């Protein structure tokens, strides 16, 4: 069915500094990817940011009970709503799941590729980094980036190209969820 | 650590499917949608349900009057139609991968839109629902979106899977391949 | 508790 697509999108975004000390609402109003018209409540009224959007922010703009609405919606909604979910979504914190293991393909000659997976952890943010007997490694480090999982967990998988032999291999990770950093050592 | 949240509550209307969705999103991830046809809540996480509520009701009416916007920026634009954007599609695993031990392959659907997608898992070859799972289309910065399909499984040398992705934007259907060692 | 609403304004 390749019948042509019109698609419609709404944002309102309550974007948070400080927990709730600073916030900002936007009201974002989107034909296809295109954002026609946003109320931002740095701004105060709507404007459009398309040619497209010029009705609406006109027609939007001369109803007082309207933008008086949404001039509150930093209080009544933003502020609100993170209150409302602040235990399970700004407070949830789930360790990392360390495995440190050689790659089940080795693809290099003399080189083996040693792969420290992190796994099921949240918040996002973590720092994952290699040692070899004491020394940081910065050469024949390969990862992933960050991956979302889709289920409030995330993973990364970091590389380290090895000199298989008899030494001493530390993944250390650093996260939000840990007052210490985690480690994991390889012996060959 | 991380100074800034945001808490999004995305919304689409798409002609002519007839598809609405409004889902809560926090830091890219989803806290809950509305199921249109059920007219229920749906938490991403059970355990979201357990400390906050919301009345889909609501949420319904928002989709309503998304249509009607939609109807009015169709006609505005003098019906220009939505570009196709093929996804990127990656498969990979939950937790490293081991012999007989419980798994689940993650179909990562990503920068696509419109927000239409066929997906269907192969094991070797032969499509596979039992347990498969999905969430909704989650909403990306620069507008598209991004979708997970998940098969639990119980990995062996003996099977080869594959995510079978259909989109308007691809030219042949997308098969991504996952075998114990990948 | 409850989750707020935003609503989406029609044209
Ligand atoms: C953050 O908020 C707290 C509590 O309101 C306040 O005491 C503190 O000064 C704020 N810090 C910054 C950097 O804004
Ligand atoms: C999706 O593709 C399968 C074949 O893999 C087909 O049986 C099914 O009808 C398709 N559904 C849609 C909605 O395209």
């Amino acid at each position: 069915d390749t019948r042509p697509r019109f698609l419609e999108q709404v944002k309102h975004e309550c974007h948070f500094f400080n927990g709730t000390e600073r916030v900002r609402f936007l009201d974002r109003y989107f034909y296809h990817q295109e954002e026609y018209v946003r109320f931002d409540s740095d701004v105060g009224e709507y404007r459009a940011v398309t040619e497209l959007g010029r009705p609406d922010a006109e027609y939007w703009n001369s109803q007082k009970d309207l933008l008086e609405q949404k001039r509150a919606a930093v209080d009544t909604y933003c502020r609100h709503n993170y209150g409302v979910g602040e235990s399970f979504t700004v407070q949830r914190r789930v360790y990392p799941e360390v495995t440190v293991y050689p790659a089940k393909t080795q693809p290099l000659q003399h080189h083996n590729l040693l792969v420290c997976s992190v796994n099921g952890f949240y918040p996002g943010s973590i720092e994952v980094r290699w040692f070899r007997n004491g020394q940081e490694e910065k050469t024949g480090v390969v990862s992933t980036g960050l991956i979302q999982n889709g289920d409030w967990t995330f993973q990364t998988l970091v590389m380290l190209e090895t000199v298989p032999r008899s030494e001493v291999y530390t993944c250390q990770v650093e996260h939000p969820s840990l007052t210490s950093p985690l480690t994991v050592e390889w012996r060959a | 650590i991380k100074e800034e949240h945001v808490i999004i509550q995305a919304e689409f209307y798409l002609n002519p499917d007839q598809s609405g969705e409004f889902m809560f999103d926090f830091d890219g991830d989803e806290i809950f949608h509305v199921d249109m046809a059920k007219k229920e809540t749906v938490w991403r996480l059970e355990e979201f349900g357990r400390f906050a509520s919301f009345e889909a009701q609501g949420a319904l009416a928002n989709i309503a009057v998304d249509k009607a916007n939609l109807e009015i920026m169709t006609k505005r634009s003098n019906y220009t139609p939505i570009t196709n954007v093929p996804p990127e599609v990656t498969v990979l695993t939950n937790s490293p991968v081991e012999l007989r031990e419980p798994n689940v392959l993650i179909c990562f659907i990503d920068k696509f839109t419109p927000p239409v997608v066929n997906v269907t898992w192969l094991r070797n070859g032969k499509p596979v629902t039992t347990g498969v799972s999905e969430t909704v289309f989650l909403p990306r910065e620069d507008h598209l979106f991004r979708k997970f399909h998940y098969l639990p499984f119980l990995p062996s040398t003996e099977d080869v899977y594959d995510c079978r992705v259909e989109h308007w934007g691809l030219d042949e259907p997308l098969l991504k391949h996952w075998e114990f060692d990948t | 508790d409850r989750y707020r609403l935003n609503y989406s304004l029609p044209t």
